[PDB]
């Protein structure tokens, strides 16, 4: 199993990678792993406006897409919607299932799930199964739970 | 050019680096390597560095090496101005020329000016007697490959005394 983790830079998908010392990704970190009975390999991709052009150089072979998400990041949201239905219509992610981290919930401003899933036009995907989670990164809550489920929902296939 | 094929069915160490460092136009360099005991957290081995002989590592671990249940290998590399495709890793692990594990592993695109990461996290009686009895007959060669061309061969040899 393959597993494409991206999002804007600082939405924590760094973080996320090491939890389930820190800085900005220009490039890749890959963590390769054993869990629930898989072999997972996980690509971090960075998030800044100009490695964006290279992500899809990563999407060939993926089963599961994280897209990370920071719930504060209001102003720019747009952007991230932008970004993400891109990606829905690439002929080279038809497989993936689709999971949305709604990560930073511990700060104060961070918009909810509900919220994202408006602002991110969630409902419009006709075509990859899906799943919006909240989360704090920093906290470590609500990520394996995450995984757990996009696992059980690549391996129906 | 030695390929990925190439190295799959060798049944010994290489006697010789089977590359020059020239080779390496992408200039990919290891800046670290780290090793991790995932039960108790202890980081066994780190090596770090800034930002045909090609490199080399003595490995200097213990008898209870060999009894882990589970280790984090972890590497961060930069790449040059050119685009890397198909980046590719092959380290093949004997002990008195005779493997004892192979890892085939293809990580993919590396943007040019990266710094990159990756980590892994990942015996008979007889066989962990005679490697502690006999430090640095255990030996590696790790080939990276860069669209099927080797550009990198690194060697190293184990204690476990
Ligand atoms: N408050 C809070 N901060 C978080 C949370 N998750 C991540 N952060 C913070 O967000 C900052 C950037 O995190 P990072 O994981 O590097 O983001 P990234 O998306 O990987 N960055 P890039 O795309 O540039 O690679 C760090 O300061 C990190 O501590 C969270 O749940 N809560
Ligand atoms: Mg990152």
């Amino acid at each position: 199993l393959r597993l494409l983790m991206l999002g804007l830079d600082n939405a924590g998908k760094t973080t996320i990678l090491k939890k389930f010392t820190i800085s900005p990704t220009l490039g890749f970190n890959i963590k390769t792993l054993e869990h629930r009975g898989f072999k997972l390999n996980i690509w971090d991709v960075g998030g800044l406006k100009s490695l964006r052009s290279y992500w899809r150089n990563y999407f060939e072979s993926t089963d599961g897409l994280i897209w990370v998400v920071d719930s504060a990041d209001r102003q720019r949201m747009q952007d991230c919607q932008r970004e993400l239905q891109s990606l829905l219509v690439e002929e080279r992610l038809a497989g993936a299932t689709l999971l949305i981290f709604a990560n930073k919930q511990d700060l104060p401003g961070a918009l909810s799930c509900n919220a994202i899933q408006e602002a991110l036009e969630l409902d419009s995907i006709r075509s990859h199964h899906w799943r919006i989670q909240g989360c704090s990164a920093v906290t470590g809550e609500d990520l394996l739970p995450g995984i757990d489920w996009l696992l059980d929902d690549i391996s129906s296939r | 050019p030695i390929g990925p094929e190439d190295v799959l069915g060798l049944q010994r160490i290489t006697g010789d680096y089977l590359c020059s460092p020239e080779e390496n136009i992408y200039k990919i360099d290891f800046v670290r390597f780290k090793i991790r005991d995932m039960d108790s957290g202890t980081v066994l081995f780190e090596i770090k560095k800034p930002p045909n002989a090609g490199r080399f590592v003595r490995y200097q671990f213990t008898p209870a090496f060999l009894r882990l249940r589970q280790v984090g290998a972890t590497v961060e590399f930069t790449v040059g101005d050119k685009p890397v495709n198909n980046f590719r890793m092959i380290e093949r692990h004997y002990f008195r020329n005779q493997l004892l594990k192979s890892f085939d592993f293809h990580f993919g695109f590396c943007i040019p000016s990266s710094k990159n990461t990756c980590e892994h996290i990942y015996l008979s009686e007889e066989l962990i007697s005679e490697m502690i009895r006999h430090p640095y007959e255990t030996q590696s060669d790790s080939f990276y490959f860069v669209d099927d061309r080797l550009v990198m061969h690194n060697k190293a040899d184990y204690s476990y005394s």
